[PDB]
Protein backbone atom coordinates (compact mmCIF):
# COMPACT_ATOMS: atom_id res chain seq x y z
CA UNK A 1 0.00 0.00 0.00
CA UNK A 2 0.95 3.66 -0.62
CA UNK A 3 -0.16 7.03 0.89
CA UNK A 4 1.00 9.69 -1.67
CA UNK A 5 2.38 13.10 -0.58
CA UNK A 6 -0.32 14.97 1.39
CA UNK A 7 -0.73 18.10 3.55
CA UNK A 8 -1.56 17.90 7.28
CA UNK A 9 -2.94 21.09 8.94
CA UNK A 10 -4.27 19.93 12.37
CA UNK A 11 -3.21 18.27 15.64
CA UNK A 12 0.42 17.32 16.40
CA UNK A 13 1.58 14.67 13.87
CA UNK A 14 5.22 14.50 15.11
CA UNK A 15 5.33 15.48 18.85
CA UNK A 16 6.74 19.06 18.55
CA UNK A 17 3.45 20.93 19.37
CA UNK A 18 0.11 21.52 17.62
CA UNK A 19 0.08 22.82 13.98
CA UNK A 20 -2.75 25.30 14.67
CA UNK A 21 -1.16 26.40 18.00
CA UNK A 22 2.34 27.02 16.55
CA UNK A 23 0.99 28.04 13.13
CA UNK A 24 2.72 25.46 10.91
CA UNK A 25 2.04 22.92 8.16
CA UNK A 26 3.39 19.40 7.64
CA UNK A 27 3.72 17.31 4.45
CA UNK A 28 3.73 13.49 4.79
CA UNK A 29 4.23 10.48 2.52
CA UNK A 30 4.03 6.73 3.37
CA UNK A 31 4.63 3.39 1.70
CA UNK A 32 4.43 -0.18 3.03
CA UNK A 33 6.79 -2.82 1.59
CA UNK A 34 6.57 -6.57 2.01
CA UNK A 35 10.13 -8.02 2.08
CA UNK A 36 11.55 -11.57 2.14
CA UNK A 37 14.76 -13.53 1.51
CA UNK A 38 14.19 -17.07 0.14
CA UNK A 39 17.76 -18.06 1.14
CA UNK A 40 20.64 -16.00 2.56
CA UNK A 41 23.09 -18.20 0.54
CA UNK A 42 21.73 -16.65 -2.69
CA UNK A 43 23.90 -13.61 -1.72
CA UNK A 44 27.56 -12.93 -0.97
CA UNK A 45 29.22 -9.75 0.43
CA UNK A 46 32.56 -8.02 -0.17
CA UNK A 47 33.59 -6.49 3.16
CA UNK A 48 36.47 -4.89 5.10
CA UNK A 49 35.89 -5.54 8.81
CA UNK B 1 -20.78 1.58 24.51
CA UNK B 2 -22.19 5.11 24.70
CA UNK B 3 -20.87 7.58 27.33
CA UNK B 4 -22.86 10.41 28.99
CA UNK B 5 -20.86 13.71 28.95
CA UNK B 6 -21.10 17.33 30.17
CA UNK B 7 -20.66 20.49 28.08
CA UNK B 8 -16.84 20.74 27.89
CA UNK B 9 -16.22 17.40 29.67
CA UNK B 10 -13.48 15.09 28.29
CA UNK B 11 -14.77 12.26 26.00
CA UNK B 12 -13.65 8.58 26.17
CA UNK B 13 -13.44 5.68 23.64
CA UNK B 14 -15.05 2.22 23.76
CA UNK B 15 -14.48 0.00 20.74
CA UNK B 16 -15.68 -3.36 19.41
CA UNK B 17 -13.36 -6.32 20.15
CA UNK B 18 -13.14 -9.37 17.88
CA UNK B 19 -11.57 -12.83 17.97
CA UNK B 20 -11.20 -15.70 15.45
CA UNK B 21 -12.48 -19.28 15.93
CA UNK B 22 -11.24 -22.24 13.81
CA UNK B 23 -12.54 -25.57 12.44
CA UNK B 24 -10.94 -28.98 12.87
CA UNK B 25 -10.75 -31.48 9.97
CA UNK B 26 -11.90 -35.10 10.59
CA UNK B 27 -11.33 -37.92 8.07
CA UNK B 28 -13.68 -40.89 8.61
CA UNK B 29 -13.29 -44.27 6.90
CA UNK B 30 -15.18 -47.57 6.89
CA UNK B 31 -13.48 -50.83 5.77
CA UNK B 32 -15.38 -54.16 5.48
CA UNK B 33 -13.35 -57.40 4.91
CA UNK B 34 -14.77 -60.71 3.51
CA UNK B 35 -13.57 -64.03 1.93
CA UNK B 36 -13.71 -64.51 -1.88
CA UNK B 37 -15.94 -67.49 -0.94
CA UNK B 38 -18.60 -64.87 0.06
CA UNK B 39 -18.34 -63.12 -3.34
CA UNK B 40 -18.83 -66.51 -5.10
CA UNK B 41 -21.74 -67.49 -2.83
CA UNK B 42 -23.54 -64.15 -3.32
CA UNK B 43 -22.99 -63.88 -7.12
CA UNK B 44 -24.16 -67.50 -7.66
CA UNK B 45 -27.16 -67.59 -5.24
CA UNK B 46 -28.11 -63.85 -5.55
CA UNK B 47 -28.10 -63.14 -1.76
CA UNK B 48 -27.57 -59.34 -2.03
CA UNK B 49 -25.00 -59.47 0.83
CA UNK B 50 -22.51 -57.30 -1.12
CA UNK B 51 -25.24 -54.76 -2.01
CA UNK B 52 -26.48 -54.51 1.61
CA UNK C 1 -1.50 37.97 3.23
CA UNK C 2 -5.00 37.31 4.60
CA UNK C 3 -6.73 34.22 6.12
CA UNK C 4 -10.49 35.08 6.25
CA UNK C 5 -12.65 33.90 9.20
CA UNK C 6 -12.55 30.08 9.50
CA UNK C 7 -13.73 27.23 11.76
CA UNK C 8 -11.14 24.96 13.45
CA UNK C 9 -12.54 21.56 14.57
CA UNK C 10 -9.41 19.50 15.47
CA UNK C 11 -6.32 19.63 17.68
CA UNK C 12 -5.74 22.37 20.27
CA UNK C 13 -5.28 25.80 18.61
CA UNK C 14 -4.89 27.75 21.92
CA UNK C 15 -3.67 25.35 24.70
CA UNK C 16 -6.98 24.71 26.59
CA UNK C 17 -7.30 21.02 25.47
CA UNK C 18 -8.23 19.14 22.29
CA UNK C 19 -11.35 20.36 20.40
CA UNK C 20 -12.53 16.80 19.68
CA UNK C 21 -11.71 15.64 23.26
CA UNK C 22 -13.66 18.47 24.98
CA UNK C 23 -16.27 18.78 22.16
CA UNK C 24 -15.57 22.44 21.43
CA UNK C 25 -15.14 24.59 18.33
CA UNK C 26 -12.90 27.55 17.60
CA UNK C 27 -13.07 30.36 15.02
CA UNK C 28 -9.92 32.08 13.76
CA UNK C 29 -9.23 35.12 11.63
CA UNK C 30 -5.74 36.26 10.73
CA UNK C 31 -3.99 38.96 8.67
CA UNK C 32 -0.38 40.04 8.20
CA UNK C 33 0.40 43.75 7.83
CA UNK C 34 3.56 45.36 6.46
CA UNK C 35 4.16 48.70 8.29
CA UNK C 36 6.82 51.44 7.94
CA UNK C 37 7.10 55.21 8.63
CA UNK C 38 9.12 57.24 6.09
CA UNK C 39 9.90 60.02 8.55
CA UNK C 40 8.74 60.49 12.13
CA UNK C 41 8.89 64.29 11.42
CA UNK C 42 5.86 63.88 9.09
CA UNK C 43 3.76 63.63 12.32
CA UNK C 44 3.02 65.71 15.40
CA UNK C 45 1.09 64.71 18.56
CA UNK C 46 -1.05 66.57 21.08
CA UNK C 47 -0.81 65.02 24.56
CA UNK C 48 -0.96 65.60 28.35
CA UNK C 49 1.97 64.35 30.47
Amino acid sequence: ANIPLTLIEYGDPDGSGDLQRKNELAIRAEVVYGVGILSTDAFAVVRDA
Amino acid sequence: RGEVVGESAEKSESTATFAPVTSLVRKVQVTQRFSQEVKWADESRQLGVLQT
